[PDB]
């Protein structure tokens, strides 16, 4: 149904602005929220319907130390939301530290905004994992979700620290806060640095300011997987119903999202979902197959094209996997938006679940193991300590995920009747 | 115009027309006029719009403005101050509903059908269907205001309701009063649930 | 029926001023009172019908030590007003004495304008809560009009002083003066110095006359409060009748009241009234909840939308009220005035009775009781002795308004058998 974002990191308030002017221009709405002369359809998925039809956004900016807020005062983006909603480190445990004493305000916060809206659902988060302020804040945030709201939904977009091994103290960070996306957190849509920074060298001719464009194609990602809500379909237009077919596993909740136009400046669907498996236009980086693929299509499509794309697709057996049950790839359709500012309207999406991503997350079981052995790069830092004297919550972290491994690899058999 | 001051005669000069009443000759009031049941009064209309405007007309405005009279009656009775604290609580059992009975009466009929039949004869062009319209505004209100049939089960309860506020008003024992009140009130949401397809605006105040 | 402003303080003499020549240009009245040819309707609230065709204002000019009639004197409105009805300190107790020794020609002035009226049902007075002048001398004529006048009303248009703690004299004032409000005034509509400075500093850029705007603020508000009493509907258009359902709890008499144009320069009633049930539109500043709503919608309405937005409003759960009685969220009607120079003639008005100023009577006692324990600020002046040797007085206040508390408590239970 509804849901509000908890934008919360440095890349993750950068990607919640970016998002909320995306909406900004793909919505016919002004810069205060004044409904236009070119704009039923529905707009109460992010913005309740307030004053004058001010679609006013509803989001929660979380951070520690404030940078951003200075680029959202002398902007128009000051005019079209806060209310009041928008609240005031470089650890996972000194963040964890701080927002144990804040705790309260900040779920006061999370109350505000679940009592703003009319229909709570869930809780979508835009997030960047180790972007400085949303390391261990990020992580308290979903065991404050966890614990309080058992009923509802948290939906994690996140980007995960990859520089193909820069900085020394975030696999500690990324592994800890992946075994609380595990624990506390309902689904997890993973992007990647090297993933979406290769792609953007391939794209375009940059590598210096990837911020910069990964907040558009993060945008772009988020706009198109919730195009289907913002914009009536007929098709599991809550949350609940859309991840349901969405989650083969139910503790391998990890999707692949790919995107075939990696810039949007014809095609038949049959093309672009042979693109569109192909691990080259996906934005995520031995036996590896899927275990339950679907797949959204919107734009100027015909549907007995999606019949034939659909049969040529799963018979050809470029849908690979072998399941412990039936499950199998999915076509979607959707409709393409009126009035994007956007040209060439045809655009795709995929959410599927592979096992490839384990051997990502191999890397991190590499990279903790190998910095605990040399042992200069944990530095000893007193909040660490403080945290837990034993230091067994990273052997924690790395039990889960192992166990994760174990449950990839064991979905990958015809039995899940037995993972390790 | 006449219909504009036919509805300002029956239902500013009629509060004064009732304080008159508060505490008689029923004559002295019709020059005080001119600058809980009973009473009747009669005034005369001229032959040219009294061929376009009905005799049984001024009958049922006249059991609507008596209506009025008992609800703002009991409004300003039910207000005499500006277990001792026991009495406050009958106050708002009581004056919200006979106020809410006002949400009613007012804007669900005596403001959408009154405003409309205004504007309907303005648009006629002939002689026969202003009457026409005129009796189906009768008809209608005689419809919408329960003048007809089952109004020994429902309008005794709306006399009976403006009846407790005089008895809180001399009042001024309590305990005896909500048990009536919450009895009828009962029996009115029981019967204007569905069983005139408008009446359910108020079963659920 | 007909009221005569009684105006008191230097903010209720500027509101006053302000109101008068309101309803000049609301009128179709020249600058001496003559019928113009642009002006049957009812002028007979606040004008009498004098000698040309003069709808002469009954008003009644009270205060010490004469600013403002410098004002009206080089103005056309000592032209429209005073046949005779003008009268010419800083702290409350020196008002009291001073109203003390002067009662009978006052008194022997409202005698003059109470024999002037037609229909005398109530006083209205357009007063300022520590203005200087009106401090004192306004409650001492608030228990005159109680002791004098038991049968008639008494009601009070007052803006309070909050600063958010500038000047250490006006809470003891301004809690004896409500003392003085609760036992001797019968209906008491509440302003506020920082809601409607807040409210003035967002529709505008001004910070420092907040003087100016807050007469036009409250002549607006006053105007649209006897707009169904000047310009003639026909529900409650005496004012008995018509606060008759505005209190729901005999002891809690203070209104909220909001506005949906903060400034004058479509909608629906749907969207206005959630607008006006916001306290964000309301110019008046744990478990709060109303007891009785009542709203006045006048501008180009369709009666059968205050039908279902009725439903809906009381319906989807807006209108927020726990009472011991059946007590509710009320419509009403206005018809907008005919020539009125003001453009954008939708306007709406709410008059509701809500728990939530307890807690701002509560910052007062905070104060009053934080300046009793300091000892800097009660200022010992010889006045607040000879008015009362022990101090008890403002003991007293305290009592009341801490019953007033406990009574706001009680109206939140479905119990008011039992308040503390």
């Amino acid at each position: 149904r509804e849901i509000i974002t908890l934008q919360l990191g440095q890349c993750g308030n950068q990607i919640g602005f970016e998002f909320w002017k995306q909406l900004c221009a793909e919505h016919g709405i002004s810069p205060e929220g004044i409904v236009e002369e070119f704009a039923t359809d529905r707009k109460d998925v992010f913005f309740y319907q307030a004053d004058d039809e001010h679609y006013i956004p509803r989001a929660v900016l979380l951070d520690l130390e404030p940078r951003v807020i200075h680029s959202i005062l002398n902007s128009p983006y000051a005019k079209l939301y806060n209310p009041e909603n928008i609240y005031l480190g470089n650890n996972w445990a000194s963040g964890f530290s701080q927002g144990e004493k804040i705790h309260e305000d900040i779920f006061d916060i999370i109350d505000r905004e679940a009592d703003g809206s009319d229909s709570l659902e869930g809780f979508v988060l835009c997030h960047s994992i180790a972007g400085g302020t949303g390391s261990g804040l990020g992580s308290y945030l979903l065991e404050r979700l966890n614990d309080r709201y058992p009923k509802k939904l948290v939906q994690t977009y996140s980007v995960f620290p990859n520089q193909d091994e820069d900085v020394v103290v975030q696999p500690y960070n990324s592994l800890l806060t992946l075994k609380r996306l595990t624990q506390n957190a309902d689904c997890v849509v993973v992007l990647d640095n090297t993933a979406l920074n290769r792609i953007a060298t391939d794209r375009l001719h940059i590598q210096n300011p990837s911020f910069s464009q990964i907040n558009q194609l993060v945008s772009t990602i988020m706009s198109a997987s919730t195009t289907t809500l913002r914009y009536p379909g007929y098709m599991n237009n809550d949350l609940i119903g859309l991840i349901a077919s969405l989650i083969p596993t139910p503790r391998l909740h990890f999707l692949m999202t790919g995107y075939t136009p990696l810039t949007t400046d014809k095609t038949t669907v049959l093309d672009v979902m042979r693109r569109l498996l192909q691990p080259k236009n996906v934005m995520v980086s031995t036996n590896h197959c899927y275990i339950a693929i679907l797949n959204i299509i919107q734009g100027e499509v015909d549907p007995t094209q999606v019949h034939k794309s659909l049969q040529r697709i799963r018979e050809r057996k470029l849908a690979n996997f072998i399941p412990w049950g039936p499950a199998s790839i999915q076509v979607a359709l959707s409709r393409k938006s009126p009035y994007l500012p956007s040209a060439h309207r045809v655009s795709g999406l995929m959410m599927a679940n592979h096992t490839s991503i384990s051997s990502l997350f191999e890397r991190t079981c590499r990279q903790y193991d190998k910095l605990r052995k040399r042992e200069a790069f944990l530095e000893q830092f007193r909040k660490e300590d403080m945290f837990k004297d034993n230091f067994d919550e990273m052997d924690t972290s790395r039990e889960i995920v192992q166990q994760l491994i174990d449950e990839y690899h064991a979905a990958t058999r015809p039995d899940y009747i037995s993972w390790g | 115009e006449y219909l504009q001051a036919m509805r300002n005669f029956f239902l500013d000069t009629m509060y004064d027309f009732y304080t008159s009443i508060f505490d008689q000759n029923v004559s002295f009031l019709n020059v005080q006029l001119q600058e809980l049941d009973g009473l009747t009064l009669s005034y005369k209309v001229p032959w040219p719009v009294d061929i376009v405007i009905s005799l049984e007309c001024q009958k049922i405005y006249n059991q609507v403005f008596l209506l009025l009279l008992q609800i703002k009656w009991a409004k300003y009775s039910l207000d005499v101050l500006l277990q001792i604290h026991r009495m406050f609580l009958l106050r708002v059992k009581l004056m919200h509903f006979v106020n809410s009975l006002h949400n009613y009466i007012m804007t669900r009929i005596l403001h959408s059908t009154g405003l409309e039949f205004q504007h309907q004869v303005e648009e006629a062009k002939d002689l026969d269907q202003l009457i026409k319209i005129h009796y189906r505004y009768l008809s209608t209100i005689h419809d919408r205001c329960l003048l007809r049939e089952k109004v020994s089960f429902v309008k005794e309860a709306i006399m009976k309701v403006l009846n407790l506020a005089l008895m809180f008003a001399d009042g001024w024992s309590i305990e005896k009063m909500e048990s009536d009140f919450k009895n009828c009130h009962m029996f009115l949401v029981t019967i204007l649930n569905k069983a005139f397809p408008h009446l359910e605006s108020l079963a659920l105040s």
